[PDB]
């Protein structure tokens, strides 16, 4: 089971954490629950931002540069990341742009966070038609002392 | 060891203003979401404003159009300007840096800011 999580602002902007302009300790957890003890796949530039790996959990970096890093798996294709990922319940896929774009009709699981933020961005989460997808659980939480906008959990099931 | 240094805290009266900074050691600086936290005895860590990698910020509420965050990556540091302070912000004053979803974070030890009135 392929599935992607993300946090999207207004109009669906994605971007990294470190440049997004919000403080969202909760959708940390969020994010932490629901890719503990599974594999995670990832672009380039999503593993240049995070700088090292998510503990616990095999990542695989999904590029046409490889590199050289010792901790992580280098995959070249969307076939040999899946494989690479092995016999498990669930894969996680957590971005960037291009990576959701290719996994997605692959995917039958979606975990997004909506942060209610103007951001400008170039780059957005794949249009999904929402008839292909069903709202199986969705939490909206206001913005607190700690959280500095309102969100909204929510989980796709497709069909 | 301690990565992260607030100073500029200290004592003044309503309407004066202030100049936190908090000077990061051991770490690759410019790759960091900074934020400011402040918290008042008993009560918990609030958020003030963050900065992030690409010099956006944000401000909360309570202190919209008196606090400015930057930051100056060459001298590893971020700062606060504090201007027209209120009673309502004594606080020790807490300095954050995040590199993303996998961490690491850090939290300096604090500075404190006591309005008099």
């Amino acid at each position: 089971m392929i599935s992607l999580i993300a946090a999207l602002a207004v109009d669906r902007v994605i971007g990294m954490e470190n440049a997004m302009p919000w403080n969202l300790p909760a959708d940390l957890a969020w994010f932490k629950r629901n890719t503990l003890n599974k594999p995670v796949i990832m672009g380039r530039h999503t593993w240049e931002s995070i700088g090292r790996p998510l503990p616990g959990r095999k990542n695989i970096i999904l590029s046409s540069q490889p590199g050289t890093d010792d901790r992580v798996t280098w995959v070249k294709s969307v076939d040999e990341a899946i494989a690479a990922c092995g016999d498990v319940p669930e894969i996680m896929v957590i971005g960037g742009g291009r990576v959701y774009e290719q996994f997605l009709p692959k995917a039958q699981k979606l975990y997004l966070t909506h942060i209610d933020a103007e951001v400008e961005g170039d780059t957005h989460f794949p249009d999904y038609e929402p008839d292909d997808w069903e709202s199986v659980f969705s939490e909206f939480h206001d913005a607190d002392a700690q959280n500095s906008h309102s969100y909204c959990f929510e989980i796709l099931e497709r069909r | 060891q301690v990565q992260l240094q607030e100073s500029g805290g200290g004592l003044v009266q309503a309407g004066g203003s202030l100049r936190l900074s908090c000077k990061a050691s051991g770490i690759i600086f410019s790759v960091y979401k900074m934020t400011w936290y402040r918290q008042a005895p008993g009560k918990e860590r609030e958020l003030v404003a963050l900065i992030t990698t690409n010099n956006n910020t944000m401000t909360v509420d309570s202190v919209k159009g008196r606090f400015t965050i930057s930051r100056d990556n060459v001298q590893n540091t971020v700062y606060l300007e504090m201007n027209n302070l209120k009673p309502e912000d004594t606080a020790v004053y807490y300095c954050n840096a995040n590199r993303g979803l996998a961490g690491p974070a850090y939290w300096g030890q604090g500075t404190q800011v006591t309005v008099s009135s």
